[PDB]
């Protein structure tokens, strides 16, 4: 039943999957996965080709007859033209945010933060740091009261990550949609009293003449924006720290300012950038990689495989901090590019320029690593700040 | 494997 390639929820491919992901590219860099029911890309320029082409690998999988369940018609499951509308209204209200207070108010954040945590013995890098600040910066971005971070919390979000691997486990479905059943019930309690600033009142204010009807759909889209929001910075925070405590000299690099943090968080996001899988489902009979992928199929773009490509990137398995060029898929392409990158941004060099103040910094246990192949981070960092 | 939040 073990697929002879690639076996993604296989603990000691969790552990480390890019040496899979290697032997995957090199043997059949275009590959049916019968248990994911998926081609698997992981080239560059295969994955880029994909993204940049709707109308051939679209996001609305009732296209190839398989219907959307409540929750998940969004922003996220629409092609254009009908996800148009949807789409320049939340850009719309991105742009409409203020990038330079927000940097102000999370430089202090971070700050504060690691002050208190070096008065610690050691800590947990990714409950104690990450999703603290990454809670702060969403919600404070979107302009709305964060939820309590309580276990009920804890187990809706495992559940939501858990259900992007429900085709290789099937009961995870139905905990995944109650899931953003629940989420969903806090962004209408958003919606229903907006605050004076932040994304979400730019929505409600740019809403009338947007094309956008204030309907389920959009809840569904505000849900995954927020969720995103939180959960894939702390992914990749957790990520960025761990590869350069484990690289032999990157983080002195940094200390000694070797090498500037604009290069450097490029060059981890290529690395160890959080999403790993983006699937779309093929429209019309395309040949890549001189494989016959067939209508009705989906395909799955590997972006992590892909951004450790040697076709694209020379030395690709070195964490290079000055790499240039650098061209990574981290934030995807085309009509679902993702729309927090420069958040996201604003975030890791926050987070990178405040650690650097502590230059003592070190492990203090081992990592613990989530069981998920479409969103890849820790659940644990343990850490002292010395 | 879909990446949906
Ligand atoms: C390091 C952090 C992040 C990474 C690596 C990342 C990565 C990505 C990627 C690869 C996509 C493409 C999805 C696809 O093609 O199906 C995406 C989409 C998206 N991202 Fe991000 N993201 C991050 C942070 C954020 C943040 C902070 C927000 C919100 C403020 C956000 C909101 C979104 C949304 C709403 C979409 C869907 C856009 C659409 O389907 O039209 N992401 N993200
Ligand atoms: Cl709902």
């Amino acid at each position: 039943h073990t697929d002879p390639l690639f076996s993604p929820l296989d603990p000691a491919v969790l552990a480390d999957p890019y040496p899979v992901y290697r032997r995957l590219r090199e043997t059949h860099p275009v590959y049916w996965h019968a248990g994911l029911d998926s081609w698997l890309m992981t080239r560059h320029a295969d994955c880029t080709a994909i993204l940049r082409d709707p109308g051939r690998f679209s996001t609305d999988f009732r296209k190839i007859d398989i219907p959307t369940p409540p929750t998940l018609l969004s922003l996220q499951t629409l092609d254009p033209p009908d996800q148009t509308p949807l789409r320049h209204l939340a850009l719309d209200a991105v742009r409409a945010q203020d990038l330079d207070a927000l940097r102000k108010e999370l430089t202090l954040f971070a700050d504060q933060l690691l002050d208190e945590l070096a008065d610690r013995e050691s800590f947990d890098f990714i409950h104690d740091y990450a999703d603290v600040f990454t809670l702060r910066a969403i919600t404070r971005f979107i302009g709305v009261e964060p939820p309590e971070t309580d276990e009920a919390f804890a187990r809706f979000n495992d559940d939501l990550d858990h259900s992007m691997d429900a085709q290789l486990d099937p009961d995870a479905e139905e905990p995944g949609l109650r899931a953003r059943a629940h989420f969903n019930d806090l962004v209408r309690s958003w919606l229903g009293d907006p605050g004076p600033h932040g994304v979400l009142p730019d929505v409600v204010r740019l809403l009338p003449g947007s094309g956008v009807e204030a309907d389920d759909v959009l809840v569904n889209s505000v849900r995954a924006f927020f969720h995103a929001g939180f959960e894939v910075p702390s992914r990749f925070l957790g990520n960025a720290l761990a590869a350069l405590l484990a690289t032999p000299g990157a983080w002195e690099q940094l200390v000694r300012g070797d090498v500037g943090l604009d290069t450097a968080v490029e060059e981890l996001i290529r690395y160890v950038g959080p999403v790993q899988a983006l699937a779309r489902a093929c429209l019309q009979d395309t040949e890549l990689g001189g494989m016959a992928v067939k209508e009705g199929q989906v395909v799955t773009a590997l972006i992590g495989a892909a951004n450790r490509d040697p076709d694209q990137f020379p030395d690709p398995e070195t964490l290079r901090l000055d790499r240039k060029p650098n061209n990574h898929l981290g934030f995807g392409r085309g009509a679902h590019s993702c729309l927090g990158l420069n958040v996201a941004r604003i975030e890791a060099h926050v987070t990178l320029g405040a650690l650097l103040r502590h230059p003592g910094v070190r492990s203090a246990g081992e990592p613990v690593v989530r069981p998920n192949g479409t969103l890849r981070g820790l659940s644990r960092l343990p850490l002292t700040l010395g | 494997l879909r990446y949906l939040h």
